[PDB]
RNA sequence: GGUUGCGGCCAUAUCUACCAGAAAGCACCGUUUCCCGUCCGAUCAACUGUAGUUAAGCUGGUAAGAGCCUGACCGAGUAGUGUAGUGGGUGACCAUACGCGAAACUCAGGUGCUGCAAUCU
RNA sequence: GAAGACAUUGUCAGGUGGGGAGUUUGGCUGGGGCGGCACAUCUGUUAAACGAUAACGCAGAUGUCCUAAGGGGGGCUCAUGGAGAACAGAAAUCUCCAGUAGAACAAAAGGGUAAAAGCCCCCUUGAUUUUGAUUUUCAGUGUGAAUACAAACCAUGAAAGUGUGGCCUAUCGAUCCUUUAGUCCCUCGGAAUUUGAGGCUAGAGGUGCCAGAAAAGUUACCACAGGGAUAACUGGCUUGUG
RNA sequence: GUGAUUUCUGCCCAGUGCUCUGAAUGUCAAAGUGAAGAAAUUCAACCAAGCGCGGGUAAACGGCGGGAGUUAUGACU
RNA sequence: GUCGAAUUUGGGUAUAGGGGCGAAAGACUAAUCGAACCAUCUAGUAGCUGGUUCCUGCCGAAGUUUCCCUCAGGAUAGCAGAAGCUCGUAUCAGUUUUAUGAGGUAAAGCGAAUGAUUAGAGGUUCCGGGGUCGAAAUGACCUUGACCUAUUCUCAAACUUUAAAUAUGUAAGAAGUCCUUGUUACUUAAUUGAACGUGGACAUUUGAAUGAAGAGCUUUUAGUGGGCCAUUUUUGGUAAGCAGAACUGGCGAUGCGGGAUGAACCGAACGUAGAGUUAAGGUGCCGGAAUACACGCUCAUCAGACACCACAAAAGGUGUUAG
RNA sequence: CACGGACCAAGGAGUCUAACGUCUAUGCGAGUGUUUGGGUGUAAAACCCAUACGCGUAAUGAAAGUGAACGUAGGUUGGGGCCUCGCAAGAGGUGCACAAUCGACCGAUCCUGAUGUCUUCGGAUGGAUUUGAGUAAGAGCAUAGCUGUUGGGACCCGAAAG
């Protein structure tokens, strides 16, 4: 019926890699009240770095 | 079991956008209307070398019933439902508990 | 392998009423003599019978008192090598329809047995199953040869009975042996205290029913029935109350 | 240093028994019109700090007490266990090599510490 | 001669119809059959201190019950033991001291709970609307069950808060067709009006063999394609003493 | 269907079949009739045989037990 | 066996395939009958057997997960090959160390709670769970018993205060640390926080050890989806070359040296050759290699000789030896 | 001690086509495909060609329908290569593809309802933990090739039956 023999030796042929932890993680799942503010927070600071410091 | 005949429930209707008062009845079948699209290859291709086409149901361990609580709004009168459970009889109105 | 033949008795219903009737009747006539042992089951009990003929002799006793169905098989062991003698098993199934159920009969089946209405009670259960119309008294019998070719279920068990309180009894005056068709006026236990909602129903409980007296009954209105045979009825012909029996607290 | 208000860690702070507590503070106690709550102003409510009290509460001290908590070349490198051998034994199981390492018990010592605001012979 | 607008004959309709035709007659399995559900699930154990992990292993539960047994708030403390009170006693009501839960929490079992999640009262419907994200079984698909938010309207409380059903772990279901409830929205394709019919969006008819066929037997007259054998060795097994 | 002759052939019509110069209003198709509607349609009474109720039949299929009450009984109940 | 008749037979003639004919056997119908022969639809269908044609090179598996009237079969996931693509010390690893987490089996514990079991003696309104009965309810007849009533001692996979080993999660920095102050419609009594940043500082010991035949990524497709053996931990079964699991290695797919012989044990994994040293095993002779050395023990009228492995039990024996 | 093989020569089994997926080669490239047909010919060859049609340059909705630039077609983090500087190490500027992320535009669903208006039409502007096989200086079309899939007798031989 069921046995887990040879099942560890199969998975350790291609190894067990990590999900490689990108910069800028996705904000899907982060709180929507924070996402709605953080939309506008990046908008002003891109305008403020455009005209003032140049 | 029991549910009310009158019910104050939500409206999504370009004017109300709120909860108004609604009315309840049960589940009734009037003629199944074979302008429905699956009954004239019946009345086409039944009548054939090939014969009586469409299969029936027989494996009848089937049990339950469609139990309808409708919400007939006394204010706008159109059509989006509310649900019940797996339930077996349904009367409405009497036997408030 | 010392058992060598077996009767297997089962009744599918969770509250086995006819099966408990079987165990007290078998003790009375002392039919259990050739038992090796008695082993219980989930659904009934098992009888281990050493010789074959004693197992068959029980089934001749089982036909007389309870509606059954049976069949047999075999198993292979070790063949004494005089030319020869298999190990048999008898599977006896009681009809699950209890003594006091509510039953909606099939239409074609009810049309044969005296054209009784589809909505009847159970009556007596004997060798054959008996059905009684509670409103207008008329009896009809169902044999196991007729039942097992198209089996159905009971509509309600004992655990759906509702306490009522009789208000008064009016005898219409037609009867066979049960003081039949007493036009009983009756109300609920929960609603007699604070309500006036009164139910009005004929019943077979004619002579044994009095005013200010507690009866048990099937209540079709609030309770949740789900039969397809029930669904093909005419809902404005079904009675609201079916009066079943009486409690009658005798002594303390 | 002693009390009070609000706490943190939650018995080293509990439990049982007796014994002490100047000061201020808490407490017991006084009354029943209003607000309120009961069968009952006892709890709860209001009113007075006036008539009276440390008897309790609480705080502190003691007891070869029960309990709890830290320590141990205490138990004991014992039990158990990872790995090794063409090691032993008919077996049951036991030795040895490289490693990890307990517990109850025994004995010793301990019996609240402390943050903010305020008030006091 | 007889018979007569009936009979016969034609067409449709109901009954009867193994005399005949077609087809089916589940799976797992210390052989199949019988019994059983290990087929959808849940608790304790098997299980060898993450997780995972089998058996027709073991002790058991579920196909329900509930406008309160859901939500909020306030007050109060339980099983039992001891000492006292007309009838009154082994057990009525009342009283007091001791009382870490030995009680109760709709039900199996294991967790959880003492100014409560128990018990008794007070007001109530959040057991509501819109649809996304996540966890469990998992291919990281479905279904059921659950967790944390966002946008609305509310309930309770003086207030902080709590509430998106039962204190947690189980209590349930696709396509097809059916029908009802929201826009009174879209179309009926030569152009309109009114019935009728077909659509989108959310839900109940339900398959319990539970990722879901419409289905009784027998064959010793038997046929076809294949697959299993055959006995005499567990690890040394066998002998004379319950 | 039994299987020469001789000699006998008991009891039962509930069940399943079969049957009927038997009561009739329960069930009940198409067509037809009535009502409502603009019309398609919808609803209602009407309603043949058969089924159901009632009667007959075992040299038709078939069946021939148990509990008592005074302890062996072709006893009575 | 019968042999003067229900006798035997020639020719004529009739009945044809779901049809005929039968003094009944499912018999016979041209060596064919539980549905004849011939041609065609027909190369009928098959999860089931059998077979499948040249060489060399490189790489190289799986009998497991979920779902199916599914278990002799398929899809999906894994394992594998190929074609490669963007770059070239990337930051990863079947491992340790340090720093912290989690666990509740071994052992300990029972004069720190719980805790079975086997058997049960009587208790008519201290219950009534149920069964048949009954023109009723002062109602009978029954059974598991409602009750353990005043008993003791002993433990456990579903008992616990304490709690190893082995396995296991996370961290050991450039996407990081600090200083200065920009953004917002969220948050705060408050530009206070939060989140993301501008500008400035910090450099190769830039934050343990060791290694890296490059790291990262994507398409696409074959076969497989009947497994067995061993040590150790184990459940069912008295006990099985028995039935079912757990981690690792192997056989299957794999030769060679050793165990005489042997799919699984021991050594060791294969291009073609030469010299050298060894493994496991062995050195009387077969049979290459010491009838080498050294201390003892043992005599058998069935001695004994090397793990897996093909043999053995209790208990006796002035046989012998050392204690 | 499972099944087939007494010997030898000859014959003897993954083919063909319709529609397709990935990859590879070539032509042309916002286009591409002459060969249904016509013109010519040394004649089933070769050569030349119009008009359409196919697929592609636009999605989304069940539909009536509407239908893709706030901007150096955007901001940040990495990114080959080139440019500048330095003798070098390095520092600085620009940074294609491609990976991650926050936005903007179009369709769908729910909302917001301006100037107007045949008083019921019309849909300006603004939104949203939603939804799409999209836009965001196009890449496809045609022929051929191996491998793989489906329908065909479909790798060859085989039933009991109809």
């Amino acid at each position: 019926n069921h046995t887990a023999h040879n099942q560890t030796r199969k998975a350790h042929r291609n190894g067990i890699k990590k999900p490689k932890t990108y910069k800028y993680p996705s904000l899907k799942g982060v709180d929507p009240k924070f996402r709605r503010n953080h939309k506008h927070a990046l908008h002003g600071t891109a305008k403020a770095l455009a005209a003032a410091k140049k | 079991v029991n549910v009310p005949k009158t019910r104050k429930t939500y409206c999504k209707g370009k004017t109300c956008r709120k909860h108004t008062q609604h009315k309840v009845t049960q589940y009734k079948a009037g003629k199944a209307s074979l302008f429905a699209q699956g009954k004239r290859r019946y009345d086409r291709k039944q009548s054939g070398f090939g014969g009586q086409t469409k299969p029936v149901f027989h494996k009848k361990a089937k049990t339950t019933k469609k139990v309808v609580l409708r919400l007939e709004c006394v204010k706008c009168k159109t059509r989006a439902q509310l649900t019940l459970k797996r339930c077996k009889h349904f009367e409405l109105g009497g036997e408030k508990k | 392998n010392t058992w060598r033949a077996t009767v297997q008795i089962r009744q599918k219903v969770p509250h086995k009423r006819t099966f408990l009737f079987l165990e007290q009747l078998i003790l009375k006539h002392n039919a259990h003599v050739d038992t090796i042992s008695i082993s219980e089951a989930k659904d009934g009990l098992d009888f281990f019978y050493a010789q074959k003929n004693h197992a068959v002799k029980m089934i001749d006793f089982l036909n007389a008192v309870v509606p059954i169905k049976h069949k047999k098989s075999e198993e292979l062991i070790s063949q004494d090598t005089t030319g020869a003698t298999y190990k048999f098993s008898y599977s006896v199934e009681i009809v699950p329809i209890c003594k006091d159920d509510l039953v909606v009969l099939p239409k074609k089946l009810a049309k044969s047995m005296g054209n009784i209405s589809q909505f009847v009670l159970c009556s007596k259960i004997s060798n054959t199953v008996q059905f009684m119309d509670p409103t207008t008294l008329q009896t009809a019998d169902l044999s196991p040869s007729v039942y097992w070719r198209a089996p159905f279920n009971a509509l309600a068990d004992v655990t759906q009975l509702v306490e009522f309180i009789v208000l008064d009894v009016d005898s219409t005056g037609i009867s066979r042996g049960n003081r039949v068709l007493a036009d009983i006026t009756v109300a609920r236990t929960s609603d007699l205290g604070v309500n006036d909602q009164v139910y009005y129903v004929r019943s077979h409980l004619g002579g044994i029913c009095h005013a200010g007296d507690s009866v048990m009954g099937y209540f079709i209105a609030n309770s949740n029935y789900n039969s397809d045979l029930f669904d093909g009825l005419n809902i404005d012909y079904v009675p609201d109350v079916v009066l079943v029996k009486k409690l009658y607290q005798r002594k303390s």
